[PDB]
């Protein structure tokens, strides 16, 4: 569902999906190729 | 008719392996793709 989403202070808008992604433990968010955002981790659930 | 049968024969070898030409539409496709990826990278920069 599109949403504003605020994670740990990082504002945006945009769906959130399940993601395949595998963060190593010491990565935190990914961007994409021209460094946009494309994936976050959940700070409660630990999740992709 | 035999000489341009053997010509038209050779034509789908040599288009694509003595390259020459058929390099201005796939250079035509990268820059427009190169101006694309460039604007778009433009957004991370704070520009002071
Ligand atoms: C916050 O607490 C939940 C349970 O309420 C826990 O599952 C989660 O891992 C915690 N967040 C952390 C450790 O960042």
């Amino acid at each position: 569902k599109c949403v504003n989403f605020n994670f740990n202070g990082l504002t945006g808008t945009g769906v959130l999906t399940k993601s395949n992604k595998k963060f190593l433990p010491f990565q935190q968010f990914g961007r994409d190729i021209v460094d946009t955002t494309d994936a976050v981790r959940d700070p409660q659930t630990l999740e992709i | 008719a035999n000489q341009f049968n053997s010509a038209i024969g050779k034509i789908q070898d040599s288009l694509f392996s003595t390259a020459s030409a058929l390099g201005k539409l796939q250079d035509v496709v990268n820059h427009n793709a190169q101006a694309l990826n460039t604007l778009v990278k433009q957004l991370s920069s704070k520009f002071g």
